[PDB]
């Protein structure tokens, strides 16, 4: 799947 | 619908269609149908799923 994150 | 917004910096923040509120940097997974981007709670998502795997949200799901 597609999926993003930024800490 | 339209859950995308243009703001005062010329860049585009996304809302989560769940929550109505945006992206915050926390995980999000996109909709391979309709392309909208859900917080991971949001849609009951609780690690992250196979790369191969394609993820579709409610709304589409039931399409
Ligand atoms: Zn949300
Ligand atoms: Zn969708």
């Amino acid at each position: 799947a597609r999926t993003k994150q930024t800490a | 619908s339209m859950y995308v917004i243009r703001d005062e910096w010329g860049n585009q923040i996304w809302i989560c269609p769940g929550c109505n509120k945006p992206d915050d940097g926390s995980p999000m997974i996109g909709c391979d149908d309709c392309d909208d981007w859900y917080h991971w709670p949001c849609v009951g998502i609780m690690t992250a799923p196979p790369e191969e795997m394609q993820w579709f949200c409610p709304k589409c799901a039931n399409k």
